[PDB]
RNA sequence: AUAUGGAUUCUUCACGGUAACGUAACUGAAUGUGGAGACGUCGGCGCGAGCCCUGGGAGGAGUUAUCUUUUCUUCUUAACAGCUUAUCACCCCGGAAUUGGUUUAUCCGGAGAUGGGGUCUUAUGGCUGGAAGAGGCCAGCACCUUUGCUGGCUCCGGUGCGCUUGUGACGGCCCGUGAAAAUCCACAGGAAGGAAUAGUUUUCAUGCCAGGUCGUACUGAUAACCGCAGCAGGUCUCCAAGGUGAACAGCCUCUAGUUGAUAGAAUAAUGUAGAUAAGGGAAGUCGGCAAAAUAGAUCCGUAACUUCGGGAUAAGGAUUGGCUCUAAGGGUCGGACGAUCAACUU
RNA sequence: UUCAAAUGAGAACUUUGAAGACUGAAGUGGGGAAAGGUUCCACGUCAACAGCAGUUGGACGUGGGUUAGUCGAUCCUAAGA
């Protein structure tokens, strides 16, 4: 399993003609000081690797789930 | 530095059936709790308040849920109330005096 | 206080049968056979080890790129960076001495 | 200080083997463990290994020589005689 | 070795009849000379199916047993019904 | 087998750094040379892992005549991938007596030390993905189905002449110097061909196909092997907790395992194994045979003889429990001390 | 070693529960190499066998069971043939 940090590469990867399935995981964490935030993980299945992107902001994850390609299968949880 | 935790205990199921009282419970707690040494050293450090439907303890010194379960089992065995009542937990630091499966 | 076992048919404590004890995500202790260590490549004259070149097993050099097995200079992956200055200087001086002996 | 009166290195042999044999091995064992001078180095780092073979720690050299000392009197005198026979044949 | 010598019998013990149900795996008895290529070929050609893998084992009695797994587009229950034994 | 991207080129076969060297790539025939595979035994020292020990907290179980913030238990993180991490080794500046740096162990410096600044191998650790969705521990709710549901918590640390094991740099020993080949990689050499209209790149990234034959059950020994047998006998190896203790000795205990070996009733002489004994102390017997006595550790002390290394634990004396204290022995933080933390020896 | 129940024609010896002890991590524990060859598991069963017994059994009768691109052999060479 690999990991990507830049979002353009993630979107590009969701459109590699070989990815079929993705998964959206929700993790209730805490930011080491006082507050529980809702970290989100996007996991795209390749054919020899599995790629992952981690977002802490909720709005960015909403925009991701919005602009995901409308041809890819997505397992919520 | 001294962030006070709160311990709330439900007593209802035995209380409403004649087999329990909350006032002796609260007095037993307030006079057997130890601080740094023997009992009787609660100088505005812990506070026990009875309500009949909830018993509340607030402390600032060393305290835990295990200490409270220890003192409660002591009280119950002294009053011959094991085999009928059992101390349990519902949330983190919220407890209740349920019944053994009669 | 939990005890472990070999995981292959070889029951002896030879060179190729080396165990580590590991804690799995299931709560238990388990053996794990480790592989042999790697030696750094050596100078062809100096005998010393070489910089830059990564240390692996022999076959594993067939799956690594060309930059992990060489440096950017003459005798890049075989000689020493100091056993090369010497064999430059000696060649130059020998040709010079030959030229002077032919002049006289 | 001197922890032994006379046995020295051979103190490891204890009471065994007889006195004269220990007195004989003492000379050779003191010889074969000392450090000598490298000539191509200027430094005193020579040290035996595999009798006959004397190795420089620095300088990575290797010389042949005696079995318990770098150079024995016989080969010294042989070298002297060859050095003497050099001039009479140069001219 | 024709594909009538290769596949000899089906195995019908009630421990084997559960793999065809849950695991979707046909258990066969093949000849001591067939290999994992010929077994795949013969099964595919006799029952027009999609074989995913074949495992084999030489039993203590002397013969050789095959575990042939099918793909998600077929049903070993129905195929064994067509062969007759269930 | 190859297609889609990327890089190189009209200077045909790439750039940066003074240097150690760096990188996503970045052609190389015959012949030649190199490296790994590839190696003895011991000693202490440093580091890492599992186990042991232990503090706070979140749940569950035990005891409670009296006492105990108590006793036991759960609190886990695989191969693999990316970023990063050190002893050694190396480079640049500099030019050292008033001799310096330095290991438990004495070696190093004009053949360039100490010092300042950098480069490398990644054992080994740290973080992130794999991965909490898994596994563990709890609470509630439903049952003549052979089969389920929903909630929670799964966190933060300390210590070491500890045990087991891996590994690094050193030291010692030899009239003893402690395998070979398959296989893989690189270097030197410069054949051939090609570009800029398409090549070169399959040692850069992603994408497609396949991986055959035999073993695989169970025991491994006071019942599975070899002994005429189901014989108190024989035969190679791995893992391995707490106390007492110098200790893998003896004695007790947790996790696992066993409760197997004909039984019942009485208690004579004898036999076998284990003990005590008044006064005497070898008078017994061929003969102190067999038994008895001594025994750990700390201190005072120790002869003849000697191949000077030994004899030697020579011989001969004295002490040892429990409890309350005293003095000595360290780290890390602020430039004489000031604060705090931790261990077990005398 | 002991108590009760269950099964059985029949119980000191089989099964369950309760108590009492033992091996004491150089084990009476958990795995293998060679060797053995079905001794593994289920069902039934007691003519003989397990030096008393037996409803038990590695016995007796009938069936089930061993799945690999990554663990071994296969490949290499050593002393030697
Ligand atoms: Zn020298």
């Amino acid at each position: 399993a690999r990991e990507i940090t830049d979002i353009k590469q993630f979107l590009e990867l969701t459109r590699r003609a070989d990815v079929k399935t993705a998964t959206v995981k929700i993790n209730k964490k805490l930011n080491k000081a006082g507050k529980p935030f809702r970290q989100t993980k996007f996991k795209v299945r390749g054919s020899s690797s599995l790629y992952t992107l981690v977002i802490n902001d909720a709005g960015k994850a909403k925009k991701l789930i919005q602009s995901l390609p409308p041809t890819l299968k997505v397992n919520r949880l | 530095q001294k962030i006070a935790k709160t311990f709330t205990v439900d007593v209802s199921s035995p209380t409403e059936n004649g087999v329990f009282d909350p006032a002796s419970y609260a007095k037993y707690l307030i006079d057997h709790i130890k601080v740094e040494g023997a009992v009787g050293n609660l100088g505005n450090a812990v506070t026990v308040t009875e309500d009949g439907t909830v018993v509340t303890v607030v402390s600032t010194a060393k305290f835990s849920g295990k200490y409270l379960k220890y003192l409660t089992k002591k009280y119950l065995k002294k009053n011959q109330l094991r085999d009928w009542i059992r101390f349990v937990s519902t949330k983190t630091n919220e407890y209740r005096l349920a019944f053994y499966q009669v | 206080a939990q005890r472990v076992t070999f995981r292959r048919r070889n029951p002896y404590n030879t060179r190729s049968n080396k165990i580590k004890v590991v804690k799995t995500p299931g709560g238990i202790l388990r053996a794990q056979h480790v592989k042999k260590l790697a030696t750094r490549p050596k100078c062809g004259d100096c005998g010393s080890a070489l910089q830059g070149i990564s240390t692996l097993r022999p076959r594993q050099y067939a799956t690594v790129s060309k930059t992990h097995k060489t440096v950017s200079r003459a005798y890049g992956g075989s000689r020493c960076a100091n056993c090369v200055k010497e064999r430059i200087i000696r060649a130059f001086l020998i040709e010079e001495q030959k030229i002077v002996k032919k002049v006289v | 200080a001197k922890r032994t009166k006379k046995v020295g290195i051979t103190g490891k042999y204890g009471v065994r083997y007889g006195s004269s044999l220990r007195r004989q091995v003492k000379k050779l064992e003191i010889q074969q463990h000392a450090r000598y001078d490298c000539s191509f180095c200027g430094k005193k780092t020579v040290k035996r290994g595999a009798a006959g073979i004397w190795t420089c720690s620095c300088c990575k050299k290797t010389v042949a020589g005696g079995a318990y000392t770098v150079s024995t009197a016989a080969a010294a005198t042989v070298r002297s005689t060859i050095r003497r026979l050099r001039e009479m044949v140069e001219a | 070795l024709d594909s009538y010598k290769v596949i000899e019998q089906p195995i019908t013990s009630e421990t084997a009849m559960k793999k065809v149900e849950d695991g979707n795996i046909l258990v066969f008895q093949v000849s001591m000379k067939a290999n994992k290529y010929q077994i795949k070929k013969a099964v595919k050609e006799l029952y027009e199916v999609d074989v995913l893998k074949v495992n084999t084992l030489v039993r203590p009695n002397g013969t050789k047993k095959a575990y042939v797994r099918l793909t998600a587009d077929y049903d070993a229950l129905d195929i064994a019904n067509r062969i007759g034994y269930i």
